[PDB]
RNA sequence: GGCCGGGAACUCAAAGGAGACUGCCAGUGAUAAACUGGAGGAAGGUGGGGAUGACGUCAAGUCAUCAUGGCCCUUACGACCAGGGCUACACACGUGCUACAAUGGCGCAUACAAAGAGAAGCGACCUCGCGAGAGCAAGCGGACCUCAUAAAGUGCGUCGUAGUCCGGAUUGGAGUCUGCAACUCGACUCCAUGAAGUCGGAAUCGCUAGUAAUCGUGGAUCAGAAUGCCACGGUGAAUACGU
């Protein structure tokens, strides 16, 4: 409310040292189990950067870039009538929802081991293959299908 | 605190001693393996009440048998009650 | 009924029963200490145990010795 | 000639000995790394350290204790960065600069009467 | 030789009882160890305040009792007695023993 | 290989895999292999002849598969014909460890019964 | 209900114990037992005595038991007779080598403890509740004090519902833990009811 | 082996003291209050958290703690005893614990903590026991001794997504211990049995940082029945445009 909090600076990345990288872990990070966490990251970042070749926040970066949002609808109840409006997301958050989509994604893959699950997500979301994709195109469409309003 | 019950206690306090306090121990005894004997364990049928899982403590000042503090053998009423007007030594509202 | 080494028993019932023993079987036991072990030498005896109401016609048998007098007597009454 | 630096963060306890010599690291008479080796935690120990050079600067006598592993680790590196004052009282406004002359007041909060663990209101839902 | 435990409840009673007994010590011989403190042992009492329902009320209480070590090196003949001149204060509690 | 009847686990480990014996559990499993002569890692199916062979003339031993889901119903039945709180509780649905009825007890009854 | 009690909450600064002694957990809980029973013994054989505190120590095997009354003469008696009296009750009560000391008053009217027990007391003497209310504190404002606070329980002049009265000159802030301030009560027992009491007396800040 | 002299440095212990005031800097604000950043500093904007709850509101709760006006019971609404009941079960509602697993299970190896409890107690060592536990018996009224070899975690290995080495309810057989006394109705150990459960509708709860989440630890009451309550520390997030 009146309050004025903003961006928790958050500790760079440790085998890298990238700010994204690292949020990208705690989104992952479960039950305050850090550890646990980049021993799921970097193992399922590595048998990807392997197969696209290139550094590992390169193919991390063009993965992401499919899976960004650039609009969304906010609830807005104006006149006894909830009506949704679209609105272009910041940049922060533009990240921060693709890496949010992307575990929340990966975790439920079926696969066998959550490493490998956040891998192929990870590639698939690269080229609009995976869900992670998939929910940006949801949420993309909710966008216009409302820009009567926007 | 009911009266009757009151007093109901201190009996069950004064059999647990004048008897159990130097007989009881017939269990670790005869009742005990060493030469454990059903006639001597058929013996502690006599006292009852002699037996020390009998009280109930009850407040001293009051006798609320529930909230109560060995420490200051009271209820945990007339502990805050007393504790307040320091009656009590060395206890105080506590923080940290 | 762990009792770890000494089936227990209160000493009313067992002056008692022991002289169904000899004089034999005949009238019921009305005794409380249900939370007695029954005894092969009550075997097929006319006991009687409380459960809060009354007593209830109780009697030994084979296999029904290990057990506390009680454990016949259902207590509560249900529908 | 030989320094000391306390450290401590978290009820984590730390003492450290700034000596001059290449670079040898011994926590609780034993190796940094028989200790944080193969770990995110041997890291934040040289911090201080790779931010002034190290492993060819000088070797210290790491004697920690209380708290835990993040505790230990982070306690250290304070000591270090504090006693590197000492052999140096310049170097400070650097070491401070990046955010380590503080000390991280941050310390578990007590559980609350009433609540379930110093802030976890049980939900009521009846309403 | 020999060691004395201080107990009291209150600190500011208990370092006169512990400052006196090693005032009169040092004039007796003795070097005495010291008024070493020791970790205070602190006894918490929460409990209920209001009456019949409403758990979350409660109220908590504690004991501090603090503590001093004195413990006098090298006794004396006249030492020993030289206590029994002086042993007041009914909030401390002393303990010498070997 | 019916080994004691029937139950023919392949492929787990030996241990993991006797279990599937009716009556027994990690430890008589775990037993029964160095008391007969067996690893644990070894896969009950891949085991060369007497590596089974052994099991079941050891497993012989305690009481398995039918007889114990058999006596095991006696047991239950001769406190219940007995009379006694123990069987009156089973022919009613209802726990015997003495636990609670006006609530939890779905898995002694069942689902409910409204 | 609200509001802590005052020098409950003061038990720690600017307000004493009124039993300082030593004991182990084992006979700590016994020790308050007798500091009980000779407390009441204490106060009923010594009704008009005026008595407001009545501290007690514990030192080896022996008691304290340091009274504050109004009236000493009474409690005194021909040549430390009454004391005396006391005395032997008290050790023979407590089970131990028992004493009593005497402590006179910096004034009644300024004295919690004191006001109350006795701004009940006229109740029971059919007098206009609030008449005692008022004169009690006029007294005490008078003899000094730079606060205080008289409360009258419910059932004043007896009417079928009971209210609270009020009433109060000076400044009583209660939230400053240093301010000192005398709080006491005392029970009104009326031909019909009982009518609890409050004082308030702020002395001194610091 | 701080083990021994020895050393009072360091950690610590615990009494006293220093330190933070928007005090200083600049900017917006009338050249106010303030606000916003910056310096210095362990900490900066009532530093974090406690304690502290105005006048009063609900004839709110409590004559079961206690006290008490009134009204009632006085070989009876009073008092004693054994057994039983308060643990009933076809249901429904609130609060919780443990699961549905691979951020996991299981085996072995193995690192870091805080706060507390204790002579009718804590109880080691060694002996026996599959184990609960038993025998003998030291030490400690306690920074000496004991409760007490923290868990997550880290290494290695196994498992292979399976109602599955998941999860444990249920029940059967046999036992330990507490107390006269374990049927009704204790806790736990051993073997066996191995359900539901595959993340849960409408709706709804808490939480803004050492917080949530998660992982262990102690205590009160107490002979003996904690997933409750109170408390301790380990690890340790996400998000806050805006009303
Ligand atoms: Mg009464
Ligand atoms: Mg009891
Ligand atoms: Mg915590
Ligand atoms: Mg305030
Ligand atoms: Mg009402
Ligand atoms: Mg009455
Ligand atoms: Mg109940
Ligand atoms: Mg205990
Ligand atoms: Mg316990």
């Amino acid at each position: 409310r009146r309050r004025v909090i903003g961006q928790r600076k958050i500790l760079p990345d440790p085998k890298f040292g990238s700010e994204l990288l690292a949020k990208f872990v705690n989104i992952l990070m479960v039950d305050g189990k850090k550890s646990t966490a980049e021993s799921i990251v970097y193992s399922a970042l590595e048998t990807l950067a392997q197969r696209s070749g290139k550094s590992e926040l390169e193919a991390f970066e063009v993965a992401l870039e499919n899976v960004r949002p650039t609009v969304e609808v906010k609830s807005r109840r104006v006149g006894g009538s909830t009506y949704q409006v679209p609105v272009e997301v910041r940049p922060v958050r533009r990240n921060a929802l693709a890496m949010r989509w992307i575990v929340e994604a990966a975790r439920k893959r079926g696969d066998k081991s959550m490493a490998l699950r956040l891998a192929n997500e990870l590639s698939d979301a690269a080229e609009n293959k995976g869900t992670a994709v998939k929910k940006r195109e949801d949420v993309h469409r909710m966008a216009e299908a409302n820009k009567a309003f926007a | 605190a009911k009266q009757s019950m009151k007093a109901r206690e201190v009996k069950r306090v004064a059999l647990a001693d004048k008897y159990f306090a130097k007989r009881a121990e017939l269990k670790a005894i005869i009742s005990d393996v060493n030469a454990r004997w059903n006639a001597v364990l058929k013996l502690q049928t006599l006292p009852r009440d002699s037996s020390p899982s009998r009280q109930r403590n009850r407040c001293r000042q009051t006798g609320r048998p529930h909230g109560f503090l060995r420490k200051f053998g009271l209820s945990r009423i007339k502990v805050r009650e007393a504790a307040m007007r320091g009656e009590i030594p060395g206890l105080k509202k506590a923080s940290w | 009924r762990s009792l770890k080494k000494g089936p227990f028993i209160d000493l009313h019932l067992l002056k008692k029963v022991e002289k169904a023993v000899e004089s034999g079987d005949k009238k019921p036991l009305r005794t409380w200490s249900r939370r007695s072990t029954i005894f092969p030498n009550m075997i097929g005896l006319t006991i009687a145990v409380h459960n809060g109401r009354q007593h209830v016609p109780v009697f030994v048998t084979d296999e029904m010795v290990g057990h506390k007098l009680g454990e016949f007597a259902p207590t509560r009454t249900y529908r | 000639n030989q320094y000391y630096g306390t450290g401590r963060r978290k009820s984590s306890a730390a003492r450290v000995f700034i000596k001059p010599g290449n670079g040898k690291i011994v926590i609780n008479q034993r190796s940094l790394e028989q200790y944080f080796g193969r770990e995110t935690a041997r890291m934040v120990v040289r911090q201080p350290l790779e931010l002034v050079d190290m492993v060819e600067k000088l070797d210290l006598y790491i004697t920690v204790k209380g708290g835990g592993i993040s505790g230990q680790a982070g306690a250290i590196r304070h000591g270090i960065t504090r006693a590197l004052m000492e052999y140096d009282e310049s170097l400070r406004s650097e070491l401070r600069k990046a955010g380590f002359v503080t000390r991280d007041a941050r310390q578990v909060e007590r559980k609350k009467v009433g609540l379930r663990k110093a802030r976890r209101r049980p939900q009521f839902s009846k309403r | 030789r020999i060691r004395i435990r201080l107990k009291a409840f209150d600190h500011r009673l208990i370092d006169q009882a512990t400052a006196e007994i090693v005032e009169t010590a040092k004039r007796t011989g003795a070097q005495v160890r010291g008024p070493i403190p020791l970790p205070t042992r602190k006894e918490r009492f929460t409990v209920l305040i209001s009456p019949h329902v409403n758990k979350d009320a409660r109220d908590q209480y504690e004991i501090r009792t603090h503590l001093r070590l004195v413990d006098i090196v090298e006794p004396t003949e006249k030492t020993v007695d030289a206590l029994m001149r002086l042993d007041l204060a009914a909030g401390v509690d002393v303990q010498i023993s070997l | 290989a019916r080994i004691a009847g029937i139950n023919i686990p392949d492929h787990k480990h030996a241990v993991i895999a006797l279990t599937s014996i009716y009556g027994v559990g990690k430890t008589r499993s775990k037993a029964i292999l160095a008391a007969a002569g067996i690893a644990e890692d070894v896969k009950i199916s891949e085991l060369s002849e007497g590596q089974i062979d052994t099991l079941r003339d050891e497993v012989a031993k305690f009481v398995v598969e039918g007889d114990l889901r058999r006596e095991i119903s006696m047991s239950i039945k001769r406190l219940m014909d007995l009379g006694c709180y123990r069987g009156l509780r089973h022919r009613r649905g209802l726990p015997v460890r003495g636990q609670r009825t006006k609530t939890n007890a779905r898995t002694r009854k069942g689902p409910r019964k409204p | 209900g609200q509001k802590v009690h005052p020098n409950g909450i003061r038990l720690g600064i600017v307000k004493p114990w009124n039993s300082t002694w030593f004991a182990n957990t084992k006979e700590f809980a016994d020790n308050l037992d007798s500091d009980f029973k000779v407390r009441q013994y204490l106060t009923k054989e010594l009704a008009k005595a005026s008595v407001s505190r009545i501290v007690i120590e514990r030192p080896a095997k022996s008691i304290r038991v340091t009274i504050h009354t109004a009236r000493p003469g009474i409690v005194i008696g021909k040549k430390g007779e009454d004391v005396e009296k006391l005395r032997k009750v008290v050790a023979d009560i407590a089970g131990v080598p028992a004493q009593i000391n005497i402590a006179e008053v910096r004034k009644p009217e300024l004295d919690a403890k004191l006001v109350a027990d006795s701004i009940t007391s006229q109740l029971e003497r059919r007098v206009m509740f609030r008449r005692a209310m008022k004169r009690a504190v006029q007294n005490a404002m008078r003899l000094g004090a730079k606060g205080i606070k008289v409360e009258v329980s419910g059932r004043l002049g007896g009417a079928e519902i009971a209210r609270t009265e009020w009433y109060r000159e000076g400044r009583v802030p209660l939230h400053t833990l240093r301010a000192d301030i005398d709080y006491n009560t005392s029970e009104a027992h009326t031909t019909y009811g009982v009518i609890g009491v409050k004082v308030w007396i702020f002395k001194g800040e610091i």
